[PDB]
RNA sequence: AGAGUUAAAUUAUAACUAAGCUGUAAAAAGCCCUAGUUAAAAUAAAAUAACCCACGAAAGUGACUCUAAUAAUCCUGACACACGAUAGCUAGGACCCAAACUGGGAUUAGAUACCCCACUAUGCCUAGCCCUAAACCCAAAUAGUUACAUAACAAAACUA
């Protein structure tokens, strides 16, 4: 039972399939977890948006959508729409560090999507654009 | 070898690669530089998609040309290579063999620093 | 291993610009710090959500 | 962007275990220092503050390493005293 | 008058100094396989001295070679090339526990 | 201003026997054409010290 | 000795006559500088595969 | 009369030289529930853990074999004028006077 | 000091999907020519390496390559000469992002402040000025000693 956490790059010849599809054709789920909102967009391998759900789209409010429960609910909401179009496995790509980071990931499983991998694509500039000034002067 | 050019040519056919290498070496010789050796490192996948000459390049052939050139003809060759549409990213550096390897002595045991504070009783 | 301390502090014998500016003197005390108590958090939030899911639909 | 996707900061789940894979990824990021850098880059810090933070962290690391070294050195003497009552 | 007195001589039990993994070697910018052994497989971060265990010169040489190669276009910056993922581990950092 | 020829055969390979019998490629490589500014500085220094000083 | 050593390497330099042969032989003789290292400090060459 | 330098030159401690990985016979002089105080005889006494095999064979006065690692554990720390001696030596247990 | 180059992020710009996005302890305002994904020039800056302590007289400098190059056969020494962080001025250019000022929205009795939003000078390049800093390591330079000897604290006391 030799299992490697490294992704199955297309350059290799490994035989790993999910529901008969290769790792390259499995749809993607971009989860942008900001400090005040969490958005989820499930797209196909061909970069075609299938489902979209955010904490604000569920009837929440300003400070209500910033909690983890809002992200957990948005995960189920996105998973229902993804399953409505015939999606069983998805690759999660997380963007940003927020309170609803793991909440959306587990909400996807609660809503009925099997996560095969978690990708952390957080934008970290190499000292590029200057961010805003610090608070509490 | 004095200077080393790490030429990254566009992935093309054998005759086109040969013609591009021939003209690049002729340009190097025209500047007053004698060529020591040319080594082909093989056609590999680029680490990142390099965009050059209004073209997105995903592959490329790697070549290494070592030579002796005057210090004034480096930028001229760089300028000539910059306008060549068959070159992805040219770079001329000093040859590593020029710098003689220094004696790597190893880790020297550095003692903890003392006498940093006075001997007053706390 | 322990980071180097030579040539770090501002001393008369040190010729260069000091690297470290300690808030308090680097003297190893005879007592370690007390263990900090972990901050509590709300629990059973995910289960309360699915409990209220019944009510919202029923 | 120009690099290939689904290679960096990617962990494959094992037998449907997602919570553990997320913890593994969080440990990866913490050991690589990306969590602290991301939390620090939310608001810009001036160079004087960056130097002060670096000096404070270096001093704290030195003190912690020395305290841990002394604790490990003195761990032997934690045994029961054989000369009690003398 | 005494013959058994100690003599002021050098220490014969002087153990040789330890060598870095690249002691008396040649660090290059074209051996991307060698350069990848010191970077994080997940993020590409260059490991420090406390991880690599290289005496002062070679750590700086490795850093300079990696920075040169990543901009010349031989080694990726964001991640480590999977072709070199099976290289023997020389670093002292363990991620999976 | 002094005008050191590009084929000056710098002093590091000037005082060795059998240097004029070598081919033009090696002579050009050992000449000032392929040399940096430090070699020209050395050549100018020796040329000035040979002509101005009495005890080099 | 440096001059004598450089005389030997002057024979294998690339010139106008040898340009075509050198390009063709370089295009057919690939070279690799990749070599890994071990914890003991032993050089391992991937050429054995 | 014999001089101190003459006797020290032929002393077994001088013949030993460095105390790294040396086989020394040491006699146990004190017994604890799980710790054994073995006096290898040089300066201090080393504390060792009783092994699983032949545990009851270790008693007071028993002579055992040790591989000496350090004659005395002393180290320096932050702001320490002198070292912090542990008043103990470092050694491992191998056997009990095999013969 | 010059010349050349860009890995990450962001953006002007197009396509699919969706309705909010951003915003805080909580809100409001703002934008809905909005948000997410896929491609994307120009400008600005230069993650880890750095638990390193090097270079330079100091200020200062750590994305990469090339050229030039870091005085004194080495004491002190100005009102003389040459430099001199950020900020500001003049003329030309660039402007992703941040932001003095300003205008709104919060809180307050008041808030021309701390909190959020938008934006300007400015921070960016060339040339010319201005010559000020907690320009502090608050410890002058040159060759030394561990002798006598703790006002206190702090970086121990001192010689020529
Ligand atoms: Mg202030
Ligand atoms: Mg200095
Ligand atoms: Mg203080
Ligand atoms: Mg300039
Ligand atoms: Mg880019
Ligand atoms: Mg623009
Ligand atoms: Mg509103
Ligand atoms: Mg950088
Ligand atoms: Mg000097
Ligand atoms: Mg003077
Ligand atoms: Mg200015
Ligand atoms: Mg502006
Ligand atoms: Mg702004
Ligand atoms: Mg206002
Ligand atoms: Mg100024
Ligand atoms: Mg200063
Ligand atoms: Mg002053
Ligand atoms: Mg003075
Ligand atoms: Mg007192
Ligand atoms: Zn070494």
């Amino acid at each position: 039972s030799s299992f490697s956490i490294y992704p199955p790059i297309p350059g290799q010849e490994n035989s790993l399939r999910w529901a008969g599809k290769k790792f390259e054709e499995i749809p993607i789920a971009h989860i942008k977890a900001s400090y005040n909102n969490t958005q989820i967009q499930v797209v196909s391998a061909a970069h075609q948006p299938l489902a979209h759900a955010s904490c604000g789209t569920e009837g929440f409010r300003n400070a209500k959508k910033g909690t983890g429960i809002a992200a957990q609910t948005a995960g189920i909401a996105a998973a229902a729409k993804a399953t409505g179009k015939g999606v069983t496995h998805v690759r999660v790509v997380v963007k940003g560090l927020g309170p609803g980071r793991l909440s959306a990931i587990k909400g996807l499983t609660m809503g009925g999507l099997e996560v095969i991998s978690i990708t952390d694509n957080t934008p970290i500039p190499h000292n590029g654009c200057r961010p805003r000034k610090a608070r509490r002067l | 070898p004095r200077y080393e050019l790490a030429l990254i040519l566009k992935a093309m056919q054998r005759p086109e690669t040969a013609a591009a290498l021939k003209r690049t070496l002729e340009a190097l010789m025209d500047r007053g530089a004698v060529v020591r050796n040319l080594e082909n490192l093989g056609e590999r996948m680029l680490p990142y998609k390099i965009s050059a000459h209004n073209q997105r390049h995903s592959r490329g052939g790697y070549f290494l040309v070592d030579f002796y050139a005057p210090a004034t003809t480096v930028e001229s060759m760089m300028e000539h290579l910059s306008r060549d549409i068959d070159v992805i990213r040219p770079n001329i550096v000093k040859h590593p063999l020029t710098q003689e390897v220094k004696e790597c002595e190893g880790i020297v045991p550095v003692p903890l620093e003392e006498k940093l504070y006075s001997t007053k009783k706390r | 291993a322990t980071p180097s301390l030579r040539g770090r502090l501002a001393r008369l014998g040190n010729p260069r610009r000091p690297i470290l500016k300690p808030n308090k003197p680097l003297i190893l005390a005879n007592h370690v710090g007390e263990r900090r108590r972990e901050k509590g958090e709300a629990t059973c939030i995910t289960e309360m959500s699915v409990m209220m899911a019944c009510w919202k639909q029923n | 962007a120009n690099h290939l996707k689904f290679i960096a900061r990617t962990v494959m789940v094992q037998e449907g275990n997602v919570e553990g894979a997320y913890r593994t990824l969080n440990r990866i990021l913490t050991m690589d220092g990306l969590i602290e850098d991301i939390k620090r880059r939310r608001y810009y810090e001036k160079p004087c503050r960056r130097r002060q933070r670096e000096s404070y962290e270096t001093c704290r690391r030195i003190y912690n390493m020395e305290m841990a070294r002394k604790i490990n050195f003195l761990m032997r003497k934690n045994r029961a005293d054989p000369w009690q009552g003398c | 008058s005494n013959e058994d007195l100690p003599v002021p001589m050098e220490n014969p039990y002087k153990e040789p100094l330890k060598k870095c993994i690249l002691c008396e070697k040649h660090v290059d910018y074209k051996n991307v396989q060698l350069l990848s052994q010191f970077i994080s497989p997940f993020t590409g971060c260059i490991y420090g001295r406390h991880i690599t265990g290289l005496c002062g010169k070679k750590q700086k040489e490795i850093t300079k070679a990696i920075k040169r190669a990543q901009i010349l276009g031989f080694m990726p910056v964001t991640y480590k090339d999977p072709a070199y993922l099976k290289d023997p581990k020389v670093c002292n950092i363990k991620y999976r526990e | 201003q002094d005008d050191p020829p590009p084929s000056m055969l710098l002093l590091d390979y000037q005082n060795v026997p059998g240097i004029h019998k070598v081919d033009d490629v090696v002579k050009r490589l050992l000449s000032l054409e392929m040399a940096n500014q430090k070699e020209k500085l050395k050549i100018k220094k020796m040329q000035l010290m040979n002509k101005v000083l009495e005890n080099p | 000795q440096e001059v004598l050593q450089l005389q030997e390497e002057a024979k294998t330099f690339i010139t106008r006559e040898n340009l075509e042969a050198r390009v063709e032989e370089a295009l057919d003789s690939p070279k690799s500088y990749n070599w890994a290292i071990t914890r003991e400090g032993l050089v391992v060459r991937p050429q054995q595969k | 009369v014999e001089s101190f330098a003459s006797m020290l030159r032929h002393s077994p401690l001088t013949q030993m030289g460095p105390a790294k990985n040396k086989l020394v016979i040491g006699q146990i002089f004190h017994i604890v529930e799980d710790d054994l105080y073995i006096d290898f005889g040089g300066k201090f006494h080393c504390v060792c853990k009783r092994p699983e095999v032949d545990g009851e064979k270790y008693q007071k006065g028993t002579r055992v074999r040790l591989r000496l690692l350090d004659l005395e554990l002393t180290s320096r720390f932050l702001g320490a004028t002198t070292d912090t001696t542990i008043l103990e030596a470092d050694a491992v247990l191998l056997g009990l006077q095999e013969s």
